[PDB]
């Protein structure tokens, strides 16, 4: 009707004044996947991001640890034929926590975890799981009793993993905004997904870095961490995406390392002939072990992408720890080396 | 249909050898990296070795290189796992799995709890 | 066990798929084939549209 | 050396002289003297009669200081007029002891085609490159806007090149007799002369002011400055286009009041020129301080790399030499490695043989052999061939 | 026993493999050879729609075959007049991943979800008079990757956690569940009754379901991988799979087995997105390698390329009246062919 066509140019007009106002945000807004591997420390990584500037699951996280214990412990008493405790003292722990059963707003006292692990290591209680299948049980009892001790630690955050093995998360994508220097960083966290993430991982294909996440002192994690950041580094769709290489943990591994009582060389043979590189920069005074591990760990991650994709996409390693107040400053520093050589690739001067 | 089958496997002692088959169909052998991962009692699903396409790049996992031998026979579609010096730590499931998308160097999802183009295993006991 | 319950799920269902009807690919061919003549004027895609007919110019 | 143009001023400042001397000077109270004249070439004094007239070579002639003292004579009849000549067609003057035994376009000919078909080529290929930024899409983006804009600007510097030699190629052939020389004098009087000189000196100015734009925003990407993409684009562009407006047009504005004569092309002591040069060279310094801040970054990040060195010295010097072009580093860089004095030729030759290279230069480095360029041609070719 | 469980089940594939071949008598190839073919299809980008700032994933035309609603990771859902090129809404996302849209054949409302697991329903004609989400469906766990209306109060999804689900729009509860696929489902596709549906997973097989009674039909194999996209025959009968081993497939349902595969040595590319031409004959198809193919259904012979996108093609999709196809792409762009 020719009026009809003039409202729908106003209309388009509008959207297009808007659009504009839209892509200024966007565009000034740096995008950046965080992919842990398993238990990597990220998510403790990310809660020290949100207080600087998931984790409230932990409660029930503590409450499903519970409800296995008291299940475990009733049930195998009240079993045909009772399973007996190893230990009478061990019993008197349980008759406690029989008693413990059934109240609201419980304390979780640090007696109930020494409690718990003592009933846990009780031969008579792993009997009564033996058979616990038989009565109802949470799925969830071997995993959370074997992580008691993590649990227990009053700065412990659930990982993925233990909200995986509960059902405690509903939200598939977790996201989290901070700001260096006024500059935006929109960060993003997988929630539930499930473990096959060649679909899905393609979405990120135009994100600024992926901040991989990595538990430095596994040992088969490092293992199945490689492979990740090799088809990562290797993928078609994420070949001019960087990646922001987190080797966390490394409190962890200087522990394990100066203890000896679990060698590198068993896991990741080629250790034993690896010397520290000419140009490493160790802590001030950690020892020469400890930074020929932390170094080995870092070349494995550095030949997979320096075999590939030179000048398209660009790996940064950083030893870490997941409390570092400095990871935000590494993720800002890193990310102005990447848009600085984008705009140098653009320009040909690299 | 897409089927990995895998043969042998069995009962050995420490030291003793053994010799892993994969018998391949429902697609075009010759286009796909391949995989042997592994499930022992109790833990979860371990990446063991790889192999491309031609049988030119060939990798392991620490724990059994010098002892273990991957080698692919294109022309008749299988795979292989020469298994030597086997462990009591070497006992688990066995199985073969190819990654998911012909012509690539990204072979994502092979070790996931449920995946599809990997067989039904085979047990090795040692 | 659980995978039990999962393989009994999959026998069950490859059951009610082995027995339906199916009738002969030479049929089922012809039945597309005679489609796609039924409808072969009416494609714009398969024969340009006349300039004045097309709404996108 | 002494051009056609300095010429005509001569010889106008030298009829002046000569009319004001009649009217100053007092008769000769003598009997039938020849009257003083000013024939267009030399001002005849009175004369006495039936003896020569004898008057200097002009002051205005390209070859004064050849016959510097020297004389040019006429013959006054005891009549009390000037002889007269073969077919007694006008006054009798020998002349002989003042004709010629240079100039500019001739002490620097090869230097003038040298940059006249440099210009030329980099005409050709700016155009060529800048409809293939307007002509496919998916090059579309602020970068290639301002290297636009920087394309446009060395066709106008190339162009006010051509017309310019062209111009006083034309007014030296038709007007190079004497009897024509005031026409010349009548266009470096008139209006239309000061307004393409203005018009090509804003060309120059512009060009300088864009490559400016071109560091500054290249400079902007990598020091992470925040900014909207469309408000920090039209204040680009009212730099590289208005800016020089702000002391160009103040520029004819002092000439016209204070230096007017010779369509602006004489300067005096006054330097007003410095009101274009100082501005301009205020762009080449800022584009140097850019040159260096960015080839830095260069270095840092070759650094992260862990290159061996034999190769990341190619690759800093390949950076480097493709910087020099987008920005204009040439002029600096050669006023630091030239030293005071043909001594001059190669100081001469070089900037203007560059300069006139330059916009060349820019077309191959930034469309002809760019990454992002070659792609959509490729992309083209198959497109064609399954159609 | 597990050991045996496992068996029956190789049998019963073996009875369902032998009774496939039976059937399987004459090759399509053989059904049609003497048919003329199609001749060269050569078809022009007749629109170019800007405005999205990211990849495009989705895209889908509504049932007047001139507006269309096109899903962009910058967190927009752009509803554009094709004959026009204007945008008539511009929707922010809450969760900028997205992964599908839907439009709903009445025009009233838009759906779209992606990483967020849930499946958002906007009401495109309120009483008072804005565009708002009217509906979130929150069942899922896992991205969704395909949603297609049935009406206005009924929507079926297909989810990375290798479900498919039918929901009541106004509950917002899930009605039906559909389970079998064993990895990520990709795609669906209602028949044009609407009483069946479609769906295409990462474990190379395709699934006929029954929208009423909620339990799998028929499952198709024949892919060697991932299946992408998924798109039922004009007359309900047949459907085709586009699948990262770079090959088109079409299925028939009567005859329940593979009928042709479209492929050619020069594809090396997974295909994201298929769709047949109103009557059939031309089975169109986008692929990794930025372009779109033509392929004559019938012949399995390549009649033509939709070139022009600068990116991965995420989607396709071809007017209800067969008047135009448009495409999706990485680049940010839909075009509109002709
Ligand atoms: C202070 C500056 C303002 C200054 C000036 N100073 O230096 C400049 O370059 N310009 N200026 C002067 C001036 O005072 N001069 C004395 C000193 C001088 N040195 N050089 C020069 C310099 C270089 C590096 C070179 F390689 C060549 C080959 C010549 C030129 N010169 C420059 C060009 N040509 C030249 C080239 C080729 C030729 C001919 C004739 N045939 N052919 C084949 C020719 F004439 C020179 O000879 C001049 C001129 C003669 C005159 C003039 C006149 C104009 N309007 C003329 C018509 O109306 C317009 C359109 C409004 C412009 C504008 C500016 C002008």
């Amino acid at each position: 009707q020719r009026n009809e066509e003039k409202a729908q140019r106003e209309a388009n007009k509008k959207i297009e004044k808007q659009l504009q106002k839209d892509k200024q945000v966007y565009r000034a807004t740096h995008r950046l996947l965080l992919l842990g591997a398993g238990e990597s420390g990220k998510n403790t990584i990310v809660k020290q991001m949100r207080i600087l500037h998931k984790a409230t699951k932990v409660q029930d996280i503590k409450n499903n640890l519970k409800e296995a214990i008291e299940t475990i412990v009733a049930a195998m008493s009240n079993l045909v034929p009772p399973v007996e405790l190893a230990n009478p003292e061990n019993q008197f722990r349980v008759d406690y926590i029989l008693s413990v059963m059934n109240v609201p707003d419980f304390d979780f006292p640090p007696e109930f975890y020494e409690h718990a692990k003592a009933l846990w290591e009780d031969e008579g209680v792993r009997a009564c799981y033996e058979r616990s299948n038989e009565y109802q049980l949470i799925d969830c009892a071997q995993y959370f009793l074997d992580k008691i001790d993590v649990i227990k630690q009053a700065d412990y955050v659930p990982s993925d993993q233990d909200l995986l093995r509960c059902r405690v998360l509903t939200s598939g994508i977790f996201e989290t905004k901070f700001q260096v220097d006024k500059v935006n960083f929109h960060m993003f966290d997988v929630g539930a997904q499930r473990d096959e993430r060649r679909k899905w991982i393609q979405c990120f294909n135009d994100v600024t870095a992926i901040i991989f996440v990595v538990a430095s002192s596994s040992y088969n994690r490092l293992q199945a961490a490689l492979k990740l950041f090799d088809s990562i580094w290797n993928n078609k769709w994420l070949r001019d995406t960087s990646v922001i290489l987190f080797l966390n943990k490394q409190d962890l591994l200087a522990e394990k390392v100066l203890a000896g009582k679990s060698k590198i060389e068993d896991y990741f043979p080629e250790f034993a002939r690896y010397t520290t590189p000419e140009d490493a920069t160790p802590e001030p005074g950690e020892d020469p072990r400890v930074t020929r591990a932390k170094y080995f760990i870092r070349d494995e991650f550095l030949r997979i992408s320096t075999a590939s994709g030179d000048g398209r996409h660009y790996c940064y390693p950083h030893f870490t720890c997941a409390v570092d107040t400095e990871n935000i400053r590494r993720v800002f520093n890193d990310c102005r080396d990447i848009i600085q050589r984008m705009h140098l690739r653009q320009y040909e001067l690299l | 249909q897409v089927q990995l089958q895998e043969s042998g496997g069995g009962l050995v002692q420490p030291g003793g050898s053994l010799r892993l088959s994969c018998a391949a169909s429902g697609f075009t052998f010759s286009n796909y990296k391949m995989n042997w991962v592994r499930q022992a009692p109790g833990k979860g699903l371990e990446w063991v070795s790889d192999i491309s396409q031609s049988g030119a790049s060939i990798s392991y996992t620490g724990s059994v290189k010098g002892r273990f031998t991957i080698s692919r026979d294109n022309a008749k579609n299988t795979l292989y796992l020469q298994m030597n010096s086997l462990k009591p730590e070497d006992t688990a499931v066995y199985y073969c799995a190819r990654c998911p998308a012909p012509f690539t160097r990204d072979c994502f999802d092979v070790t996931s709890t449920t995946y599809a183009y990997r067989g039904q295993g085979t047990q090795v006991t040692v | 066990t659980a995978s039990i319950a999962q393989a009994r799920k999959l026998v069950e269902q490859l059951k009610m798929e082995a027995n339906i009807d199916r009738i002969k690919v030479s049929k089922a061919a012809a039945d597309l084939m005679a489609y796609c003549e039924a409808h072969a004027k009416e494609d714009p895609l398969l024969t340009p549209v006349p300039a004045s007919e097309n709404p996108f110019r | 050396t002494v051009s056609l143009w300095e010429t005509v001023q001569k010889w106008r400042e030298y009829r002046r002289q000569c009319q004001r001397s009649l009217t100053e000077d007092p008769p000769p109270a003598t009997d039938l003297f020849c009257n003083r004249t000013f024939d267009e070439y030399a001002c005849w004094p009175d004369g006495e009669p039936g003896s020569f007239v004898n008057v200097s070579c002009p002051w205005y002639l390209p070859w004064a200081s050849s016959v510097p003292q020297g004389h040019v004579y006429r013959f006054c009849t005891a009549e009390g007029l000037w002889l007269q000549k073969d077919n007694s067609s006008l006054p009798w003057r020998d002349l002989s002891e003042c004709e010629e035994s240079s100039s500019p376009e001739e002490q620097l000919l090869f230097l003038y085609i040298i940059y006249t078909v440099g210009y030329a080529l980099s005409f050709s290929a700016l155009v060529i490159a800048s409809a293939i930024l307007l002509g496919f899409r998916h090059l579309h983006c602020t970068r290639n806007y301002i290297h636009l804009n920087l394309f446009a600007s060395f066709i106008l510097r190339a162009l006010s090149v051509f017309i310019k030699d062209a111009a006083l190629k034309w007014m030296y052939s038709t007007a190079a007799q004497q009897h024509q020389w005031d026409g010349l004098l009548s266009y470096q009087d008139s209006l239309s002369c000061r307004l393409v000189f203005l018009l090509m000196q804003y060309c120059v100015a512009a060009n300088y002011y864009w490559l400016l734009v071109e560091g500054v925003y290249l400079y902007t990407l990598l020091a992470f400055s925040v900014f909207s993409e469309q408000w920090i684009f039209r204040l680009y562009v009212s730099i590289g286009w208005g800016v020089p407006l702000l002391f160009v047009v103040p520029w004819g504005i002092v000439k016209y009041l204070y230096e007017d004569e010779g369509c602006w092309t004489r300067n005096s002591n006054m330097n007003y020129w410095l009101i274009i040069r100082l501005p301009i060279l205020f762009a080449i310094g800022v584009n140097f301080l850019i040159f260096v801040r960015v080839i830095c970054i260069v270095v840092s990040k070759l650094k992260a790399n862990l290159m061996c060195k034999t190769d990341i010295k190619c690759r800093l010097a390949k950076s480097t030499l493709t910087l020099i072009p987008l920005l204009g580093t040439h002029e600096v860089i050669f006023a630091f490695v030239m030293d005071e004095h043909t001594l001059r030729f190669i100081k001469l030759f070089t900037e203007l043989s560059f300069t006139s290279f330059q916009g060349l230069m820019v077309a191959i480095l930034y469309c002809f052999v760019n990454n992002e360029v070659q792609l959509e041609f490729r992309k083209s070719w198959e497109r064609w061939r399954l159609e | 026993e597990l050991d045996q469980l496992r068996q029956e089940a190789e049998q019963l594939k073996n009875q369902i493999r032998d009774a496939r071949k039976a059937c399987a008598d004459a090759t399509l190839s053989q059904i049609t050879n003497n048919i003329d073919p199609v001749g060269r299809i050569q078809m022009r980008t007749r629109r170019t729609l800007r405005g999205h700032l990211a990849k495009i994933y989705a895209m889908h035309w509504g049932t007047d075959s001139r507006l269309l609603v096109s899903a962009s990771q910058d967190g927009k859902l752009i509803i554009w007049d094709s004959y026009t090129t204007n945008k008539v809404h511009a929707i922010p996302l809450r969760s900028s991943w997205v992964m599908t849209c839907a439009y709903a054949p009445s025009g009233n409302y838009v759906a779209c979800g992606g990483l967020d697991n849930i499946c958002s329903i906007y009401n495109l004609k309120t009483r008072e008079g804005n565009v708002r989400v009217s509906r979130e469906l929150a069942g899922h766990t896992g991205y969704l990757s395909c949603c297609r209306f049935l009406d206005d109060n009924q929507i079926v999804t297909s989810s990375g956690d290798t479900t498919c689900a039918l929901w009541d729009i106004e509950t917002g509860q899930q009605t039906t569940t559909f389970t079998g696929h064993t990895g990520d489902v990709m795609s669906l596709s209602l028949a044009p009754d609407t009483r069946l549906f479609v769906s295409g997973a990462c474990d190379a097989s395709a699934k006929l379901w029954d929208v009423r009674e909620g339990m799998c039909r028929q499952t198709f194999t024949g892919h060697e991988s991932d299946i992408n996209a998924i798109c039922f025959f004009p007359n309900g009968n047949a459907f085709a799979t586009g699948s990262d081993d770079a090959t088109c497939r079409l299925f028939d349902l009567r005859a329940d087995q593979e009928l042709m595969t479209y492929s050619h040595d020069n594809i090396i590319c997974g295909i994201t997105s298929v769709s047949f031409s109103k009557s059939g004959r031309l089975l169109l198809a986008g692929y990794d390698d930025f372009n779109c193919n033509v392929w004559d259904a019938l012949k399995a012979d390549r009649a033509g390329v939709l070139a022009g996108h600068d990116n991965r093609v995420s989607c396709l999709g071809v007017t209800d009246d067969g008047m135009a196809v448009a495409t999706g792409s990485w680049d940010s762009f839909l075009k509109i062919w002709n």
